[PDB]
């Protein structure tokens, strides 16, 4: 919207920046038993056939 | 199972520490809000005295 001034826009901006930083953090620090899942494009294979 | 329980204990303790961080941020922002109230009173006094 256009009712908010630049001084009012910097607050929304830094909030968005903090949210993006949190997104990066949770994307890079989540791991299951020592192996990460959101850092590489590789695929996982599960032996389900004996 | 040893690695699993290690991860479990670590994650539980880290969640507790995050809660402590929440509490610290809360008390700090309370102090900041009362300082803001004092500043607002100062601003009103200045508008009066100008």
């Amino acid at each position: 919207t256009g009712t908010n001034s630049d001084s009012d826009l910097d607050s929304i901006q830094d909030e968005i920046k903090s949210r993006l930083d949190e997104i990066d953090r949770v994307s890079g620090q989540t791991q299951f038993n020592g192996v990460n899942v959101l850092a590489k494009d590789g695929s996982m294979k599960i032996q389900v056939g004996a | 199972a040893n690695r699993f329980t290690s991860n479990i204990k670590g994650l539980t303790q880290a969640a507790r520490n995050a809660n402590d961080g929440i509490s610290v941020a809360q008390t700090t922002e309370g102090a900041l809000s009362e300082i803001n109230n004092n500043l607002q009173r100062i601003r009103e006094l200045t508008v009066q005295a100008s």
